[PDB]
RNA sequence: UUAUAUACAACCUCAACUCAUAUGGGACUACCCCCUGAAUUUAAGCAUAUUAAUUAGGGGAGGAAAAGAAACUAACAAGGAUUUUCUUAGUAGCGGCGAGCGAAAAGAAAACAGUUCAGCACUAAGUCACUUUGUCUAUAUGGCAAAUGUGAGAUGCAGUGUA
RNA sequence: ACUCCAUCUAAAACUAAAUAUAACCAUGAGACCGAUAGUAAACAAGUACCGUGAGGGAAAGUUGAAAAGAACUCUGAAUAG
RNA sequence: UGGUAUGCGUAGAAGUGUUUGGCGUAAGCCUGCAUGGAGCUGCCAUUGGUACAGAUCUUGGUGGAUAGUAGCAAAUAAUCGAAUGAGAGCCUUGGAGGACUGAAGUGGAGAAGGGUUUCGUGUGAACAGUGGUUGAUCACGAGUUAGUCGGUCCUAAGUUCAAGGCGAAAGCGAAAAUUUUCAAGUAAAACAUAAUUU
RNA sequence: UGCUUGGACUACAUAUGGUUGAGGGUUGUA
RNA sequence: AACUCUAAGCGGUGGAUCACUCGGCUCAUGGGUCGAUGAAGAACGCAGCAAACUGUGCGUCAUCGUGUGAACUGCAGGACACAUGAACAUCGACAUUUUGAACGCAUAUCGCAGUCCAUGCUG
């Protein structure tokens, strides 16, 4: 749920708009929550989705799928070789996940003008600067 | 009374010289680096401390292998041998 | 230089030679996908290519 | 201290190598700016310390 | 200079000529052939070798003092020749730094490399005479 | 025109805060800590040692400006009229007591020239001996400086010899010191009107 | 490999330290005094004097240099005096 | 087998290995992907606002990153992944509608490139990792061949094929 | 809400180029600065030095073409003259 | 900085000292003379990190105070005097002699601390707010040997952290401490091998 | 064997393969 | 007289000014090359004479191979091995300490084990 503030219950220094501490909610999914964790531990093996199984009170279940990239079954074999590279090092913290994807927001189109174009911190860069063109 | 003889009191050593880096900065009472983070994994090389990162930085040691590994690339890492095209025979 | 070798030519034609033996190059290059293993193309994929191959043709006036 | 542990001993030993006064034939060298061996430490003018 | 490669900076170049690894120092540190030994091997100049015979062109002596190359000191970026010394205060004969550029080389050491280096140099120069 | 910045972190480096009077000591920032003699010294004023100068020169400077399409082209046409007219040409420089005619045109076979003597054959005969002349000599160790810029100086440029075709004119006239090759396409102001001074 | 065995007889000791007290304890005590490794657990030290020099070895006492190094003083079997062997190392 | 009555063969699920074979961690950190997250300041005060989805903090990658063949944009005589630049635009619009903030579509260009599972009746698991030995030959975690030897797999994998 | 139309096909996955670059390596320029300047550092510079520590962190370039760096004599313990 | 005076220049540039001569209301300019040693300037356009007396300005240097005024004064404090040297009240030192701390020490040891400071030899400038041949200085060498003393080992207050977890992660201003038998184990065998033990 | 020295090994998380195992989970032979 | 004031010449003091600069700064361009095959960084010991910088690891200021072809240099041991090679670069073969992610466990201890192989002594 809930990610209250780890605040030490000296209220939180500054300005009104910043003093709530229980009401203040994930931008990550728990679904994301969940891979990220899987994935420290196993560093080894690389985290293309999660699905969810059962939900009482305290505790969401997942399904976390991992594949191995260092048996060669996984090298083998055509449609999966592209997972073995480089570039899928731990998905879950970059969000390449399904659960991180969906976190940062990426779809096309008007619904997510801003944050489309950029991918959520890319958008901001480029409508802040002034292009200044040579002649001018 | 406690004024130049609160530095009169100071014989009690609350850093010993670093594991990590000699610096001199780790705390007995809490077995860690103000700086290098004492073993618990993590360097604590802050980005607010851009001074400290430039102590820590390559290029203040003798960067033994990496210096090495340069080089390899623009040979396209071959573990062969080059060799003598020509004649080059050593007798006395 | 003799031990080095003595021990290339047993551990020739034998797999999984000791770590040192090995290529050194990078550690990211040896884990990058032998060139056997990037050329692997689906059944499917030969069919598409095997009739379909980029011809070398020309436009125009 | 007195008695000082064999990590100290080592990182003193080394220092006192140090306290020498630069060979002045080296002095002598074409684009020498050795004077002198500066960096000597002299245990009541500069510690070392903390 | 027309190709991308390339430094006409002074700084740089400076870097290049003061701060010479050995080999460059060589180059640096060749001395022109005398008008003799240009008409028998058709060769511009050789980098100084032990035993060559020099006449120093220019300063004090600028025509003679034939002698032999002690060392090229290329470090100092300077040549001493035996019998061409500057007497000191406390009488101490002391080599005169004499720079290859200031030189003609009278008579070459042969070698099997000294010979293939003036052969590169003899076929070099049919080149840009035909060009 | 070549963007020169004054670094941006230079005189931010140093962590000083100003001491407060009653210190006895001037309002600006001093460094911190100890014993260093950089401590605790003047730091972060355009009126301080190792600080930062007002205004720092920054890369947004601007260099060019877009000048009107006909503008240009108008001091162009400017330019080559003038190269006619032998007051204006006097005027410059260029020492042309004794030249065959303005506008000066010679024969096509001046393109083909190969080497660079058979160039200097042409063009003193052609009546260019003077101005030629007037730059090698001229050659002399830059005063500022604009030495150590690669700006060694300036030496007199003599003539522009334009062509229509390249048969091999460029390279046999490039060397010769001062003296400069255009094609009739790309007439540049620069090359007719130096310095905005008419009459090459 | 295998990596060969890195404290060999040789390696162990370095030198004679040859200094005016050490010269002494050989006339009357009958010790020969040598620079060894910091490496060199003193049993190292009997085992290399008995085989590079032929000497029994008695007992072997050991000192860190304020300079880095260890001091070995070597007491010898009353069957081989010292200021012979001294001399057969080839130094006074 | 199951009441404490043994023994064997399976499945599931969880342990034990200095087991055979591998992998992760840490750094660098200009650029970049996320999480997390201020205030000074501005409003001549000040709280929403602003500063700002910014500094600080921390994790993770590459030569670029990320994004990526539209649950799009439109309303047309439609156009047709993504990225960036030119534009729209200091505008639609937001805002003690105060201070201040504000993008995309069409239009223009740079560069361009497309796609695949899984789910249908392959219907003689067509598939795969490993272990040994033949051969080959890098200096292979390799390929060829044999044991049709273990093991994975119908609690599902090949494969047509992806709206 | 009702009644339609147009438009895609989500809650899955792979994918170059254009696009970024204050670091790193290899390079080239400057109407850049010229030693209180310029980077903190042109130099045994992240050094010396301070602080328990985090950190704070300098000052300080230049003989001459060649050392030819003043032999020798004399005064002075000598440095020096 | 573009252009130019076919500018000046090691036969002396620039720089700079200057009761040289002169120009301009001035901003300022030129020249002479001396010093100097390696490069430089006028004019027309072109750009600025563009002109200083100050900012309790910055940074470096230097005066009057003041070759000496504060002072270098607490623990009486020497002193005869032999030796040596360039010089000697101390510091070099004997002999001698006045005293001091007055064994709860200004002594004789060690820890905490120091880091070569200990010690010999050489011994000059700087240092010992004085001298200083001498020193904790400066230069050159040497020296700290252990089965039995400490460290080691052991636990304490207390801590480092593998957990089920929680956290944005790191880590947990955390003692969490859950984790098949996470447990200690046999000079032991028959049927869950057979005793105990978290 | 005792006494002594040298090298190579002995972290953790985790996948796969290996074999030992295990539970009145549950099936079957008796 | 002396001193003081004022000016000038000369000598100090002091390092401004000028001219130089193997450095700095900023923009552009090419490339992607750390790590459990044990990193970056730290410590430690190393040069004939070194104490640092720099270089390196116990083979310690460096070794193979390769290129070039006679230095280094302050003084020198050396210089020889200049024709099989100096010395510098290349550096593709090796070495690459004690550490540090840091990995048996610890670390105001270079402290203390276990295991395999192996050596000497005693037997």
């Amino acid at each position: 749920g809930g990610r209250k503030r780890p605040v030490p219950k000296g209220c939180t220094y500054g300005k009104p708009k910043s003093h709530g501490v229980n009401q203040l909610k994930p931008y990550r999914g728990l679904q994301s929550i969940a891979e990220e964790r899987v994935g420290r531990r196993l560093g080894g093996l690389r985290v293309l989705n999660s699905y969810w199984i059962a939900q009482d009170a305290s505790y969401k279940y997942f399904e976390v799928i991992l594949i191995d990239t260092h048996h060669s079954a996984i090298r083998r074999d055509p449609k999966i070789n592209w997972i073995c590279k480089h570039v899928h090092k731990h998905r879950e913290l970059r969000g390449l996940t399904s659960a991180g994807k969906s976190s940062r927001g990426i779809g096309k189109g008007y619904r997510y003008s801003q944050t489309i174009g950029g991918s959520r911190r890319a958008a901001w860069k480029r409508k802040n600067r002034e292009h200044m063109h040579r002649k001018r | 009374t406690k004024g130049t003889s609160s530095f009169g009191k100071r014989h009690n050593k609350t850093h010993t010289l670093c594991r990590r880096c000699g610096r001199s900065s780790y705390h007995i009472q809490k077995s860690t680096c103000a700086q290098c983070g004492y073993p618990a994994a993590k360097l604590r090389s802050y980005n607010w401390s851009v001074k400290a990162k430039r102590r820590k930085t390559t290029g203040t040691g003798r960067m033994q292998h990496l210096k090495v590994v340069r080089r390899r690339f623009r040979n396209g890492f071959r573990e062969g041998t080059q060799a003598k095209p020509k004649k080059a025979v050593a007798s006395k | 230089q003799k031990q080095k070798e003595n021990l290339r030519k047993v551990f020739k034609n034998k797999k999984y030679k000791p770590l040192d033996l090995r290529k050194k190059k990078t550690r990211a290059i040896r884990k990058a996908l032998s060139p056997r293993d990037a050329n692997r193309k689906t059944l499917k994929e030969i069919r598409k290519r095997s009739v379909f191959p980029q011809r070398k043709f020309a436009v125009k006036a | 201290a007195a008695h000082k542990s064999f990590r100290i001993k080592q990182k003193l030993a080394k220092k006192l190598k140090q306290n020498r006064s630069v060979p002045q034939w080296v002095r002598l060298r074409t684009g020498n700016t050795i004077r002198y061996n500066a960096k000597r430490r002299h245990w009541r003018r500069t510690k070392l310390k903390l | 200079k027309q190709n991308p490669f390339v430094s006409s900076s002074r700084r740089k170049n400076r870097k290049r000529h003061f701060q010479a690894p050995s080999h460059i120092r060589r180059r640096l540190m060749s001395a022109p052939l005398s008008k003799e030994l240009r008409q028998k091997y058709n060769v511009r100049s050789m980098p100084i070798r032990r035993d060559d015979e020099v006449q120093v062109i220019r300063g004090h002596f600028k025509g003679n003092q034939v002698g032999k190359v002690v060392q090229a000191y290329r470090k100092k970026f300077v040549v001493y020749v035996e019998k061409i010394q500057r007497e000191n205060a406390n009488g101490t004969n002391v080599y005169v730094g004499i720079h290859p550029s200031k030189v003609l080389i009278v008579k070459l050491k042969l070698d099997k490399d000294r010979k293939a280096i003036l052969e590169r140099r003899g076929k070099g120069r049919l080149a840009a005479l035909g060009k | 025109r070549q963007a020169y910045a004054v670094s941006e972190l230079a005189g931010h480096q140093t962590s000083a805060e100003s001491w407060g009077t009653g210190r006895a000591v001037a309002r600006i920032p001093r460094v911190r800590g100890g014993g260093t003699h950089r401590s605790g010294q003047g730091a972060f004023g355009n009126m301080c040692r190792g600080g930062r100068m007002f205004a720092p020169t920054k890369t947004f400077r601007r260099w060019h400006r877009k000048v009107n399409v006909n503008q240009r082209r108008y001091a162009l046409v400017s330019a080559i009229a003038a190269s006619g007219v032998p007051a204006l040409v006097q005027s410059k420089g260029h020492v042309i007591d004794g030249v065959s005619e303005f506008p000066l045109v010679v024969s096509d076979e001046v393109q083909k020239v190969q080497k660079t003597k058979q160039a200097v054959i042409f063009l003193r005969r052609l009546k260019i001996w003077a101005d030629i002349q007037k730059v090698y000599k001229s050659q002399r160790f830059r005063a500022g400086r604009g030495t150590m810029r690669d700006r060694r100086r300036i030496a007199r440029r003599g003539p522009l010899v334009v062509y229509d075709k390249d048969e091999g004119l460029r390279k046999a006239f490039r060397n010769i010191p001062g003296i400069e090759t255009i094609n009739v396409d790309k007439l540049n102001l620069l090359k007719l009107a130096p310095g905005g001074h008419v009459g090459r | 490999v295998p990596t060969r065995n890195r404290m060999d007889a040789y390696n162990i000791i370095k030198y004679p330290l040859t200094t005016e007290a050490a010269m002494k304890k050989i006339e009357d005590n009958n010790t020969l005094v040598f620079l060894t490794h910091l490496r060199a657990n003193k049993n190292h030290v009997r085992a290399a004097v008995r085989k590079l020099y032929d000497i029994k070895v008695a007992k072997v006492n050991v000192l860190i240099r304020p300079d880095g190094q260890k001091k070995a003083y070597v007491r010898l079997a009353r069957d081989y005096d010292a200021l012979d062997i001294a001399n057969k190392i080839g130094i006074i």
